């Protein structure tokens, strides 16, 4: 039995960065949103 | 400095210690009989080689968390395979 | 390994007495043997 | 034919056996 | 333990034997030479230990004295026959009672205490061994033990 080995998961990151409240996320939405702007896309992300 | 920092990049470095953690090392019954004859004692020996070798691991090794008995392998950690190759080198040079 | 070196040479052994068997050893294959043979001492020799 | 015949042969009984002074050995 | 006055004897005849000045007293070299002609066995690091305990006095000469306090220790310790049978079974790999001759050299020559491979030559020749056939373990053992 494998039961002492376990499979360490990096799919939070994935997750955290694909889906919503992600940097990519965030960049489209201030493309699309009139006033996207570098600076307060980085603070969008910092505060999401 | 750079296979360090390619190996930081790919990450080998994780599976090995993840597989470290685990059982890595694995040795076939015949191949460990055929490594291990020196240790392998006359006594001890008989037809089936599995039931022996794991009794003569039993004896050399205290601990039974360090090896993990198989149907056709056993496999070990860390340190097991060093300490039996110690083990059957001092042994081999004293009877020289 | 240099231990499968005599194992190797054994066989060769084997072989060139099979060979005598049938009193063949003017047929070279011998001459097609040696190869063999050297490689197998040259791994037996100390190549200190 | 006969290298096809010895081609699986030679390996198992020249090397990976154990000559001892799909199973094949020297004998075979 | 107090040894027998012939086996004293004994020893005394064989240190005589080699004993190029006749005094009683020989070099270390000999000392050695003379305990395997002894027939005892006694490892080089023993053999060193004992030489050095011998400089510890400067004289570098065995004297008569020490040297049957020497043969007393060495009586001390004895291994058995049975131990060196097993020694040679764990080199017996096949196990069918034959060890190979040239493997056996190859043993000899480069492990542990290296010796002269015309010592090796010379238990070849002494043992009947042959160069290339395989000799057995046991009577090898036995005829080594026959003394």
């Amino acid at each position: 039995p494998w039961t002492l080995i376990d499979f360490y998961d990096n799919q939070p990151c994935i997750n955290l960065i694909e889906s919503k409240l992600g940097i990519l996320d965030l960049l489209d939405e201030e493309c699309k949103m009139p006033k996207g702007t570098d600076d307060t896309w980085a603070q969008k992300l910092y505060n999401t | 400095k750079r296979a360090v920092q390619q190996l930081r990049a790919c990450g080998v470095l994780e599976t090995i210690r993840i597989s470290a953690a685990g059982f890595p090392s694995r040795w076939t019954y015949q191949e460990f009989f055929s490594r291990y004859r020196v240790l392998m004692k006359q006594k001890d020996v008989l037809g089936d080689r599995k039931q022996t070798c794991k009794n003569v691991l039993e004896k050399l090794i205290l601990d039974k968390d360090k090896y993990q008995f198989g149907k056709t392998k056993i496999f070990f950690r860390a340190g097991q395979v060093a300490y039996l190759e110690k083990l059957r080198a001092d042994k081999l040079r004293a009877a020289c | 390994s240099w231990s499968k070196g005599m194992q190797i040479r054994y066989n060769v052994s084997q072989l060139e007495e099979w060979l005598r068997d049938k009193n063949l050893m003017n047929s070279g294959a011998k001459e097609t043997l040696e190869p063999l043979i050297q490689a197998a001492q040259l791994l037996q020799v100390k190549k200190k | 034919v006969l290298e096809n015949i010895l081609q699986p042969m030679i390996v198992s009984g020249m090397l990976e056996h154990e000559t001892i002074q799909g199973t094949y050995t020297l004998d075979s | 333990d107090q040894l027998t006055e012939e086996q004293i004897a004994e020893f005394k005849e064989a240190f005589s034997l080699f004993d190029k000045d006749g005094d009683g007293t020989i070099t270390t070299k000999q000392l050695g030479t003379v305990m395997r002609s002894l027939g005892q066995n006694p490892t080089e690091a023993e053999l060193q230990d004992m030489i050095n305990e011998v400089d510890a006095d400067g004289n570098g000469t065995i004297d008569f004295p020490q040297f049957l306090t020497m043969m007393a220790r060495k009586m001390k310790d004895t291994d058995s026959e049975e131990e060196i049978r097993e020694a040679f079974r764990v080199f017996d790999k096949d196990g069918n009672g034959y060890i190979s001759a040239a493997q056996l050299r190859h043993v000899m020559t480069n492990l542990g205490e290296k010796l002269t491979d015309e010592e090796v030559d010379e238990m070849i020749r002494e043992a009947d061994i042959d160069g290339d056939g395989q000799v057995n373990y046991e009577q090898f053992v036995q005829m080594m033990t026959a003394k």
